[PDB]
């Protein structure tokens, strides 16, 4: 009436839950690049001899 | 090209007439010039002033 040692297992079932990858779309900066500092339009001289 | 010679200057300096269908600089006010040596950047104009 007791317990006793049963056949050994065929086999082994191990569970993990997992999420998948999406599409590689690599968007890199919101405003992206060192964007260049620049010319003011126009300008104009500001300066101008004597005479 | 006389426009691009009347730009390397201080602006009154050379002064563009219409003497004929074309355009000559002539130069009006030498004394309004600054030095500034734009026209040495020029590589063809460097020669003619």
């Amino acid at each position: 009436g007791g317990l006793t040692c049963a056949s050994a297992p065929q086999g082994t079932l191990r569970i993990l839950e997992g999420p998948q990858q999406s599409l590689s779309g690599s968007p890199l900066q919101p405003i992206p690049a060192s964007p260049p500092p620049q010319i003011p339009p126009g300008l104009r001289p500001r300066f101008c001899a004597f005479g | 090209a006389a426009e691009e010679l009347s730009r390397c200057f201080s602006p009154g300096v050379i002064e563009v007439q219409e003497v004929q269908g074309k355009k000559v600089a002539r130069v009006a006010n030498p004394r309004l010039d600054t030095f500034s040596r734009e026209i040495f950047r020029n590589e063809k104009l460097k020669k003619v002033v």
